[PDB]
RNA sequence: UCUGGGUCGGGGUUUCGUACGUAGCAGAGCAGCUCCCUCGCUGCGAUCUAUUGAAAGUCAGCCCUCGACACAAGGGUUUGU
RNA sequence: CCCAUAUCCGCAGCAGGUCUCCAAGGUGAACAGCCUCUGGCAUGUUGGAACAAUGUAGGUAAGGGAAGUCGGCAAGCCGGA
């Protein structure tokens, strides 16, 4: 139906390519929210603070590679917003990424 | 069209490929790359180098 | 095909091709063949899984 | 896509005759094309219209 | 027969190639090229083959205050030898010459590069390695 | 549409040069333990060797997927002899 | 209370000018340059998206090596001990 969650990996040493040095870092995480709105069919993102925690961890043109991500619509509840649903992007820690593919994740 | 040995790493150059170095003492020496004659020309022994054929048979990796 | 008549001995030159080269573009390629790779490198690690 | 070949020319009297030369070639990839239309064309004054 | 396909010049008026054969001169500084008819700013520029004019700026005295026919029979730039071959050299040399091509010298040091061990003859026959 | 093209994954290609751990009677030497040992066995120790042409990257304007996962007849503005 | 890249003078929240006190760790000859702690700040009166020409500031370059130019101008080389 309308609230569902996946889990994704994102390719950021690809969407990160040829821009400058002092803008990777902040790139990454308009690029995350691209990702998202595409994804799941909604405006609104929102990023978990240990998310961009995770995307700063080497600097601001250092960013890793691959960063597993999970995503989840849910009914926006806080108020009568113009936006019915809302995607919540928290972070997911992974030693590896070989073999991941995208997964519905249960409540 | 001979098909000639790279006189740093071993292998094997097709006739599109590589150049030759002619040092002035009579030797002709064929390069694969610019990574191989560069690693030549800075002296080094293709035997300390993990890569090349010379190194594989002093150490029997076959 | 050409507006003009071909008449120089360049132009009428019978070819024979004997060799074609077939490494890959994509880098400094240096070997012809997929099989040609194979024979030469042995098995890696990853096949031997 | 180049590649590159070798051949050996006849060029009679040149340098390179009976020996291998290194070609640079253009690989031009050239499906079957499909007839569909016909269209006339007439000698004019002002042209062919 | 046949004829000298270009090659990649790669040494201009400027330079100064090393002398390759007993006569005791050491250098030879080239001042032109024969054969260039030349552009606007272009500099003249030689490869292996080319009969060029060069002066001796250290040697022996009787040959150090004169202009000298040369031939370039070796060179450090990188040329194509048309079967897809790029050659190149440890250094830039040549020898002296007349201008009918006998060598004021006897022997040569040093390898030859077969595009001037065809084109100049008795340059080829005092050749020890045809490289 | 004989679906489709995306996102990951996989394979191919290629770049660099052999990862981390662990093991070694490999190591210039030094410090210790002596009921030991019958010349031992614990340490410290750059480097070396095996695991290991490994490890890492690879379209973002590289190649091929049919594996996974979603999404795609939806909108907006005008046009007539 | 300010004592100055915003409280002073310069028509201004002006890269200018304007007298002093205190002074940590590492490297090192060193209150040199570089990096950090105490303390301070939000990039110096706007953001966003692109990566064309021309610039301004910075780099590298085969083979020659001043042939350039009024002139080795500029850069490079040299460098500590
Ligand atoms: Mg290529
Ligand atoms: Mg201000
Ligand atoms: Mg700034
Ligand atoms: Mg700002
Ligand atoms: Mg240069
Ligand atoms: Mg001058
Ligand atoms: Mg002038
Ligand atoms: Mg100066």
């Amino acid at each position: 139906n309308e609230v569902v969650t996946r889990e994704y990996t994102i390719n950021i040493h690809k969407r990160i390519h040829g821009v400058g040095f002092k803008k990777r870092a902040p790139r990454a995480l308009k690029e995350i929210r691209k990702f998202a709105m595409k994804e799941m069919g909604t405006p609104d993102v929102r990023i978990d603070t240990r998310l961009n925690k995770a995307v700063w961890a080497k600097g601001i043109r250092n960013v890793p590679y691959r960063i597993r991500v999970r995503l989840s619509r849910k009914r926006n509840e806080d108020e009568d917003s113009p936006n019915k649903l809302y995607t919540l992007v928290t972070y997911v820690p992974v030693t590896t990424f070989k073999n991941l593919q995208t997964v519905n994740v249960d409540e | 069209m001979k098909v000639e040995l790279c006189s740093f790493s071993g292998y094997k150059i097709y006739p599109g490929h590589g150049r030759r170095y002619a040092r002035t003492d009579g030797k002709v020496f064929q390069f694969l790359n610019a990574k191989c004659e560069s690693a030549f020309l800075s002296k080094r022994n293709p035997r300390q180098i993990n890569w090349t054929v010379l190194y594989r048979r002093k150490h029997k990796k076959g | 095909k050409s507006l003009l008549v071909q008449t120089k001995r360049r132009a009428l030159e019978k070819i024979d091709l004997k060799f074609i080269d077939t490494t890959s573009k994509f880098g400094h390629g240096r070997f012809q063949t997929m099989e040609e790779k194979k024979a030469f490198m042995g098995p890696l690690k990853k096949d031997r899984i | 896509g180049m590649t590159h070949i070798v051949r050996e020319v006849d060029r009679p009297g040149s340098k390179v005759n009976k020996k291998e030369v290194v070609e640079a070639v253009t690989i031009v990839e050239t499906p079957p094309m499909v007839v569909v239309g016909i269209v006339g064309y007439v000698e004019t004054p002002r042209g062919l219209r | 027969s046949g004829a000298k396909f270009r090659i990649s010049l790669g040494l201009p008026v400027g330079a100064v190639i090393n002398c390759a054969d007993n006569t005791g001169a050491k250098n030879l500084y080239i001042i032109s090229v024969k054969g260039i008819k030349g552009r606007l700013n272009r500099l003249p520029a030689a490869g292996v083959g080319d009969m060029v004019m060069a002066t001796v700026k250290k040697g022996k005295p009787e040959l150090r205050k004169k202009v000298h026919p040369a031939v370039v029979i070796r060179q450090r730039k990188s040329y194509r030898r048309k079967d897809g071959v790029f050659l190149y050299f440890e250094d830039n040399a040549g020898v002296i010459v007349n201008n009918k091509g006998e060598m004021k010298g006897s022997a040569i040091t040093g390898p030859v590069a077969k595009e001037c061990a065809d084109l100049w003859p008795r340059i080829a026959s005092n050749a020890g390695s045809i490289a």
